[PDB]
């Protein structure tokens, strides 16, 4: 069929700052492409159709270009409101297939996470079940690790992990992480104790209690 | 305005069928054809096919032949779109976009998409779980519900600044998220804070207030 290679998969950018996200067809599509723009939880928007015209509303800092088989999106600088993901179709004839994706997200400085630990809930417990939370909140970048310990021993099983989007304010990312456990394995133990690790420090950040106190 | 309107969300048992609907308006619907695209969570946008409302006419992605099968009704401006031996790769959001009119037919006017879930999983309500110790950060966990989503508030949108609400993950066969609030320590307990959750699926509401321990 068609084959459509939509470059980058991520990229990273400033406001004020130009980017382009490039779009290779693997046959000759003339002139028949178009670009969409889609935003976390929203159905999707025309941009450019016809490969550089722009579609009604759509500012003049978006710029389609290309012929053939290269196709290229210039966003000239960057918006608050231009942050979220590009995709390319050919539009004129079957198949009309849509690129990858490109996810744009906005650049901002390195910051350390506002790690909360919370014990189980007594409700839960009633239940039989524990489930101990700790929140790694406003950090960047996205990469961070959490690690887990009980009476001081590292635990790796029943910990799911969570990430928000890209926060829309400030640009930092959360996490959460939750550690499973049940009424019995939680009662007989103490020390429950969340380490973030995270380029913004040396040592992990510990957040800790003592389900006695 | 032109406007596209689709059916709810649907929850159905894999090897089973679903079909969606499309209400099309502000313009003749047999003018334009109708395309379908199917978008995993996370994921790419990904091209079906289109009925031409005019001549009943049909055009598909290789792949969704003989998985989705399209119609229309010219009485009723109403295009369909059925699926069959629903598998989990089945699972994800649905749109109805009008093919443009050009030249060229460029996707112009996307619905606001219909989401199916392909479980043998089964509809179940949450446990909302409270989550207690110049900032506090105070907490809300969901747990075990079916299908998603779930929609999450702090004083009924009174606390609208400073909250996460992260991503379910799938917690055997059911999900669980969690939800975090950060207010002035001055403000609590005096001021009381209360997540509020509803699992529209189930068609249940929760309450939690959360007590300091």
């Amino acid at each position: 069929e068609l084959q459509m290679t939509q470059s980058p998969a991520s990229l990273s950018a400033s406001v004020g700052e130009t980017v382009t996200i490039t779009c290779r067809a693997s046959e000759n599509i003339y002139s028949y492409l178009a670009w969409y723009q889609q935003k976390q939880g929203k159905s999707p928007q025309l941009l450019v159709y016809n490969a550089k015209t722009l579609a009604e509303g759509v500012p003049s800092r978006f710029s389609g270009s290309g012929s053939g088989t290269q196709f290229s999106l210039k966003i000239n600088s960057l918006q608050p409101e231009d942050f979220g993901s590009y995709y390319c179709q050919h539009h004129y004839g079957t198949p009309l297939t849509f690129g990858a994706g490109t996810k744009l997200e906005l650049k901002r400085a390195d910051a350390a996470p506002t790690v909360s630990i919370f014990p189980p809930s007594s409700e839960q417990l009633t239940s039989g079940g524990a489930s101990v939370v700790c929140f790694l909140n406003n950090f960047y970048p996205k990469d961070i690790n959490v690690k887990w310990k009980i009476d001081g021993s590292e635990r790796q099983n029943g910990v799911l992990n969570s990430w928000t989007d890209q926060d829309s304010k400030d640009s930092t990312y959360s996490m959460s992480s939750t550690l499973t456990l049940t009424k019995d394995e939680y009662e007989r133990h103490n020390s429950y104790t969340c380490e973030a690790t995270h380029k913004t420090s040396t040592s992990p950040i510990v957040k800790s209690f003592n389900r006695n106190e | 305005q032109v406007k596209l309107l689709e059916s709810g969300p649907e929850l159905v048992k894999p090897g089973a069928s679903v079909k969606m609907s499309c209400k099309a308006s502000g313009y003749t619907f047999t003018s334009y054809v109708m395309h379908w695209v199917k978008q995993k969570p996370g994921q790419g946008l990904e091209w079906i096919g289109y009925i031409n409302p005019y001549n009943d006419g049909t055009k598909y992605n290789e792949k969704f032949k003989g998985k989705a099968t399209l119609t229309s009704d010219k009485s009723s401006s109403t295009a369909y779109m059925e699926l069959s031996s629903l598998t989990s790769e089945d699972s994800a959001v649905y749109y109805c976009v009008r093919g443009g009119y050009r030249p060229y037919y460029a996707m112009d006017y996307w619905g606001q998409g219909t989401s199916v879930t392909v479980s043998s999983a089964k509809t179940t309500p949450p446990s909302v779980y409270p989550l207690a110790p110049s900032m506090v950060t105070l907490g809300c966990l969901v747990k075990g519900y079916f299908p998603e989503p779930v929609t999450v508030t702090w004083n009924s949108g009174s606390l609208s600044s400073g909250v996460h609400t992260f991503p379910a993950v799938l917690q055997s066969d059911l999900y669980t998220l969690s939800s975090s609030v950060t207010v002035p320590s001055s403000t609590w307990p005096s001021e009381t804070v209360t997540c509020n959750v509803a699992h529209p699926a189930s068609s249940t509401k929760v309450d939690k207030k959360i007590v300091p321990r």
